[PDB]
């Protein structure tokens, strides 16, 4: 779930 | 390339080869690793049978391979020289258990480590005994006064519940568990504090605070150092569970605290890797989930037919960097009756203890409380989650309704009244009157920091004035209209006395 | 006119801050993805080597 | 049968048995160890074979405790898979994978039986029944219409309301259903199974006054069991349902909780069998095992099977391979989120990521589909605008945009119903909402004529009428 | 006569020794392998017995350079485990991993030796006095006070002030505490091991005339040695302090730098010994490896050991496995951040991520602990606001928020303190500060008696009067 | 994107496709100025409105095929 929240914070 | 071929076993086997004989009586020592030894022979031992080495060290025969036995060592095996002999004691890892262990620091060898004397305990029990089934269980319907008002009210642990106390570094987990133990001094329960892989000075600290605070008569501190081998750390919570399982089978109410359960998990990973077994996610074996399951599934309440002596667990898991993605915390969250999360970003922010109410889960709910606290704390956790989730949005807006702002003031008083100090627990009547004066808007007319200074003096007010409140709450076990009228008179008079002060 | 000008300056500074923060979050995200892929391949080849 | 096998190597749950050179058991047969306990009485540890190891040796799987078995014990083949009792006999008894009644009751009718291992039906014998049936939960009714006889999986984390939702769903469906149910516990809390046992004994669906009149068969392979037990309890429950649909030929309900524990038991035993590990440590036979268990839950022209199964997601990351395969075998999914679970909305079924196959104009009607996709539109708009208002604020938007903000912040409250069994966690009386009520209430919320109510007055109400009553109550308590 | 045996394998730092079938050495038995050099017989290469492989052979990590050690050479077992000399002769001398003087002085008394693999002291021997100990650092005096006899870890990445801070702690404390202080050099540059020696020579702690009363022992297994040496210098210094405690009864300071290299040595040797790969790259025997050091460093009824140590966190990652196992083996944590050092705050001790077991009202009183908790609360308010501060700035809050924002912005500079070692680096001489004025200065910052002046006075000063004088001095020269 | 490109677009299709992708790129760049179209320039307001018209033209129901006549 780390990469998901990372990508979503980037967006 | 293959063990059990060391050119001395080969001559021993070639000297007689008109035979199909077995050597079930004895066994030989081929290898000794860094605490794990390979045994040749032992053709009648069980999977888990204790094996006695030549020097007089005991081990368990976990990996029963074809021609050879891989035995883990229940001690530091500096003395096991290869080519020596072993035996088989026929008993499968049994410990003595009786009502005489009360109040002492106990090794995982079920032998004292404080020198107060050799303990007497006749009847012995497996170190790993299976969990009770479903016919031997009944639903959880008892209170468990934790002493901490937040956990008692909102996230209520009950007798039979197995509540996880999860968190991070220095967040107050061991402190919370020790308060849960120390509060019990009038409920006649038998607590056990099994400290796995904790620092020895800290074990001495908590045991001397136990022996000074008064709850040594209840408790047993099943603790070892860090330099016990991985077998001892992996086995210690099973010893604690065995003692508590004996006691709940003796229909006495128990409460056990594993501390921690990441240390036992990595200490199982140690012997799993040193036995050349495959690694799963983050090098743990995949069966660590089943390990924690077959440990934790024992704690419950017994049925009417088996004495109803409950068994309460309180596992503790620390999460590095504050996550749930790690394998061991995810496992233990899945197994328990919900979790109790603690955050450092709340702990350093004046909220001590730092129970994040928004993500802390109690799966038994208000069925583990008396009808008084069940009445006043009907939906207080949920309305507190609502107050938090609207206070978060109230930072992205400029001007609000006065209605929402009054609701914010009442919710702030609600969040403020539950800050209980460590080594300073409450009682059920204190909690019910405090939370009643809280949720009924009866604090929204005063200052934020004024709430606790108000409420401790109100608690002492009802303490010195009305034993009728005590007896109505403690005899009938409900918050009724007579006690409510008494409490409303208390609110009015204390507000008068503060307006004077 | 002055409040719209000051707000324009504030928005420009916020866009520059968001630029720099986006660049740093992209760097850290690439690093996290790489370390995750490496951890996966490491544990896979270790579990395979074991058998 | 009539042979003798020698235990040769016991690495925990896995067993190496040697047989005479001619007679060798087939794969997925059922050994039975004539072992003994610590008291020496002849006790059985039933055993399933998985693989011919070669050199007249095989590798097996132990269905029960391994602590107490020695190298040099004996074992006897049955020549067949693990047969399980079937029919009206297995109705109202706790069941294990070994076909043993676990509850303290007498023996069972042993003559009606069937093996575990079988395959999917004929593809030309599949029922294309797509009829909707009413559940009661507002989110479960409107945004995710459930296929009768279709599979349903409740993707969630640990402690967000999977078990509560499935228990209330049993509570609401099994009493008004028209067929015999079967519940299975696969790797879950034992005391929670006891709570289900007591709560369904008292609620009469066990009707324990007379046996064989119960409409549920309870199977339990929960957490404290060796990986063979959790590896085959799901298969046993499915085979009971397959008898009840193949000979009694009627609709059934089959709740397989928790299917992730089945997959995890498979991985724990597969890493030890010498399998080269797949993605993060699951077995390589992941998708084929998941299908081979899933695909025999199906409808047919003899009787459909409705299957609401609880499926677990590790760390709330839906990328992980066990949910990544379970999404590929489900009809109408339901994804309980941690966001709504921490926010306070119970049930925490996320309206957005949930998506079914039944919600079509030609399957449910046009206006239901239209108002549902308009609700999804408004919520997607709000979760889009969230990251903007995070730093922007509430006073730099439009009347359309702030209007949709307040409307969606009413909607996310309105989709929360206080369940029957949620009374211990909420403190609210029993509510069961109708589908017409939900669609009418969403037209009342969406069409703008409710933009003057208190925004917190939408939380945990059954009817939109009760939301108006909450508005009246809150304004009366504020104004006194 | 001692049982001789011939080696069979060598794979870098790992030696496989065979023995006659009757006699095989016990665990950790030293194995004096003879070898062959250009200049006679070197003989200094030594091995510690780790495992017993069967068929009359073992496996033993070489404690020195393994080159030259040709296959098929006789190895004489000692019979006793690895044992260093200890006692009065060690005081004022630089030793090897094997208990051997390397500082070019006299060969010490080989009479009072002791084995390094002695077990952990028994749990019943614990004394439970909890004494505060101010040392002269604002974040150490205030935030996480130190405990006389406990283990106080220091954490930190690459060059974030670990060695500087521990040299400053030595510079302050060593002349005050009247006990022997055995610095240990485990896994760092030889420059530091030489510079500490030169400072103790010129200062007068190690003086050649009257070297017996030097009250310091040393050991230096620096970054030039094979992994066996880097793996055993920890236990060398540990027994060299354990004997002083157990017999001379002195309170003893212990310093190690840096024990993550001691853990990394085991991680580097476990892959060569054939043991399986554990968590991400480490060894499976990890927590017991850390315990084998830390648990023998508990104060007993006989004497006391206080063990400051730098625990390097790799790749600036704080939840690496080895620091993860290190964190529970301490009494106080002090993580040295990269952000605060990058912005120039020196020392860069992370305030709200550093905690001690002694920050409690029953120990440090109500005044100290109350003020410290309020300071940490303000700092955590700053940390929570840091997102919106970074993306947007300052004006978009209410002034009640900017009260704490400005207060924390002054505190984060008042936690800095000039060092008696870093006085040669920046240019401000070292300033020892006590707790009795630290608390008063922090109270004055919280209240608002010195708040209205700009924050840049508070940076890199000592007492609050130094802050007032610096504020007046900046308001003097335009 | 398609790397074959306009080679499999018919002559009636390519001209309207080029104009459509022109206006849709000019709509995708002026997207964030959604509620600011009241404050935008008049021409860019027409661009945003026409891009919204094109995007809502782009929708269709599921499994309702449209021949090349209907598409053009
Ligand atoms: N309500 C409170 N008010 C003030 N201090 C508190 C409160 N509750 C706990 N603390 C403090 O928090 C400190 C940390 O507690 P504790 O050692 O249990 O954390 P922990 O993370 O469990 O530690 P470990 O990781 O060693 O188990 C304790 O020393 C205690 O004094
Ligand atoms: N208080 C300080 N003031 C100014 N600079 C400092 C200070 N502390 C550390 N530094 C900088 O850090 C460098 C040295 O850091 P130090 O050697 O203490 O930690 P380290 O390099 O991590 O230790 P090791 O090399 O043992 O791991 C110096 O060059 C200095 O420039
Ligand atoms: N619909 C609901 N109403 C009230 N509380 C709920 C609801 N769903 C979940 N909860 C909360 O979540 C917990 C139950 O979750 P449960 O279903 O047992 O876990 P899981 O979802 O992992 O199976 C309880 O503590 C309860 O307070």
């Amino acid at each position: 779930a780390n990469l998901r929240e990372l990508r979503d914070r980037i967006g | 390339i293959r063990a059990d071929e060391i050119s001395k076993i080969i001559r021993e086997r070639i000297e007689g080869y008109n035979r199909e004989v077995k050597v079930v009586n004895t066994g030989t020592v081929l290898q000794v690793g860094d605490g794990i030894a390979r045994i040749h022979g032992l053709d009648e031992v069980m999977a888990g049978e204790l094996v006695e080495f030549e020097e007089g060290t005991i081990g368990i025969a976990l990996n029963l391979e074809s021609n050879n036995v891989g035995v883990v060592l229940m001690g530091d095996g500096l003395m096991i020289q290869e080519g020596s002999s072993v035996k088989a004691t026929g008993r499968i890892a049994q410990i003595p258990v009786s009502e005489a262990y009360l109040g002492r620091v106990i090794n995982a060898l079920a032998k004292p480590i404080d020198g107060r004397g050799e303990i007497t305990a006749s009847e012995s029990r497996l170190i790993e005994s299976p969990a009770p089934g479903i016919m031997s269980r009944r639903s959880v319907y008892e209170p468990l006064q934790t002493g901490l008002i937040a956990i008692d009210a909102m996230i209520p642990v009950g007798r039979g519940q197995r509540e996880l106390i999860i968190g991070d570094r220095q967040t107050g987990k061991t402190a919370v568990a020790t308060d849960t133990i120390l509060n019990q001094q009038g409920q006649n329960v038998i607590c056990v504090y099994v400290a796995i892989g904790q620092k020895a000075s800290s074990v001495a600290q908590v045991v001397t605070n136990f022996q000074e605070r008064g709850a040594m008569e209840y408790t047993i501190v099943v603790a070892e150092t860090a330099d016990s081998p991985a077998t001892l750390q992996y086995l210690a919570p099973y010893t604690g569970a065995a003692l508590a399982e004996y006691f709940m089978y003796r229909e006495r109410h128990t409460l056990i605290i594993y501390d921690d359960l990441s240390k036992q998990a990595q200490a199982y990973r140690q012997m799993s890797l040193l036995l050349r077994r495959p690694p799963g996610r983050e090098a743990y074996p995949g069966d660590v989930f089943y390990l924690h399951s077959r440990l934790l599934e024992r704690a419950a309440k017994l049925s009417s037919l088996l004495g109803e002596g409950s068994m309460t667990a309180l596992p503790i898991v620390e999460t590095q960097a504050g996550d749930v993605s790690a394998y061991i915390p995810t496992n233990v969250i899945s197994i328990t009756d919900g979790q109790i999360f603690l955050s450092a970003d709340l702990f350093n922010a004046g909220i001590r203890p730092a129970i994040n109410v928004g993500i802390s889960v109690s799966r038994v709910g208000s069925a583990a409380q008396i009808k008084a606290m069940k009445k006043v704390a009907g939906k207080l956790k949920l309305e507190l989650a609502q107050f938090a989730e609207l206070e978060a949005f109230a930072q992205f807006a400029s001007d609000l309704d006065k209605a929402t702002q009054n609701q914010l003031a009442r919710g702030q008083r609600l969040r403020e009244l539950l800050k209980q100090p460590q080594s300073a627990p409450l009682t059920v009547e204190e909690q019910v009157m405090t939370i009643y004066t809280g949720t009924n808007g009866y604090l929204d007319s005063l200052e934020l920091d004024q709430v606790r200074k108000y409420l401790v003096e109100l608690r002492t007010y009802v303490k010195t004035n009305k034993p009728e409140f005590q007896e109505i709450i403690s005899s009938t076990k409900t918050f009724t209209e007579e006690a409510e009228a008494l409490l409303k008179e208390a609110i009015q008079e204390q507000m008068e006395r503060f307006l004077l002060q | 006119a002055s409040e719209l000008a000051a707000r324009m300056t504030a928005m420009s500074n916020a866009t520059d801050n968001a630029n720099e923060l986006k660049k740093t979050l992209s760097i850290n995200y690439n690093r996290a993805r790489q370390a995750k892929i490496t951890g996966e391949i490491l544990e896979i080849v270790a579990g395979a080597n074991a058998c | 049968k009539k042979n003798l096998g020698r235990i040769a190597q016991i690495i925990g749950p896995v067993l190496d048995v040697a047989f005479p050179p001619g007679k060798m058991p087939n794969i997925y047969n059922a050994l039975i160890v004539k072992g003994r306990d610590t008291a020496g009485q002849p006790m059985n540890v039933t055993c399933e074979v998985q693989q011919l190891l070669g050199n007249n040796r095989v590798r097996a799987v132990a269905m029960s405790a391994t602590d107490g078995l020695t190298r040099g014990m004996e074992v006897i083949d049955t020549g067949a898979p693990l047969s399980v009792p079937v029919g009206g006999a297995t109705l109202g008894r706790i069941f294990n994978v070994l076909g043993e009644p676990v509850d303290n009751l007498g023996p069972v009718d042993t003559r009606t039986t069937s093996p575990i291992h079988r395959s999917a039906p004929a593809f030309t014998q599949l029922d294309t029944k797509l009829s909707i049936f009413e559940t009661g939960i507002k989110v479960v009714d409107l945004l995710a219409p459930y296929r009768r006889g279709g599979k349903i999986g409740l993707f969630g984390g640990a402690g967000v309301g999977k078990t509560v939702l499935i228990m209330e769903l049993i509570n609401n469906i099994a009493k008004a259903h028209g067929g015999v149910s079967v519940f299975g516990g696969v790797g879950e809390r034992t005391r929670e199974g006891n709570d289900l046992y007591m709560e369904m004994k008292e609620s009469g669906v066990i009707n324990e006054q007379n046996i064989a009149e119960s409409k549920v068969a309870l199977v339990y392979g929960q957490m404290n069991e060796p990986p063979g037990a959790r590896m085959r309890v799901g298969l046993t429950a499915l085979t009971m349902a397959e008898y009840f649909r193949d000979v009694n030929e009627q609709d059934v309900l089959l709740f397989i909780d928790n299917i992730f524990r089945f997959v995890q038991a498979g991985s724990e035993v597969s890493a030890l069998l010498g399998r080269m590990p797949s993605a993060v440590g699951y077995q390589p036979t992941l998708s084929t095992e998941m299908g081979s268990l899933q695909e025999r839950i199906t409808s047919t022209k003899e009787g459909s099977i409705t299957s609401i199964q609880a499926v677990y997601v590790p760390a709330d990351d839906l990328t992980d391979p066990a949910p990544a395969t379970t999404f590929a075998h489900l009809d109408a999914t339901t994804v309980l989120s941690r966001g709504l679970a921490a926010k306070g909305i119970y049930p925490a079924v996320d309206p957005l990521d949930s998506t079914s196959t039944m919600l079509q104009p030609r399957i449910v009607g046009e206006e239901h589909y239209e108002i549902a996709q308009r609700v999804k539109e408004t919520l997607q708009r709000y979760k889009e605008l969230q990251d903007i208002i995070a730093i922007l604020g509430l006073d730099e938007l439009s009347e359309e945009d702030r209007l949709t903000v307040a409307r969606a912040r009413k909607i996310e409250r309105f989709l929360s119903q206080p369940f029957f069994v949620a009374e211990v966690f909420t403190g609210s009386p029993g509510k069961y909402v109708g589908l017409a009520e939900t669609i009418r209430g969403f037209q009342l919320i969406l069409s703008g004529e409710l933009d003057s109510l208190p925004e917190q007055a939408f939380y945990l109400v059954g009817n939109i009428d009760e939301a108006t009553a909450k508005a009246m109550n809150l304004e009366m308590e504020s104004k006194l």
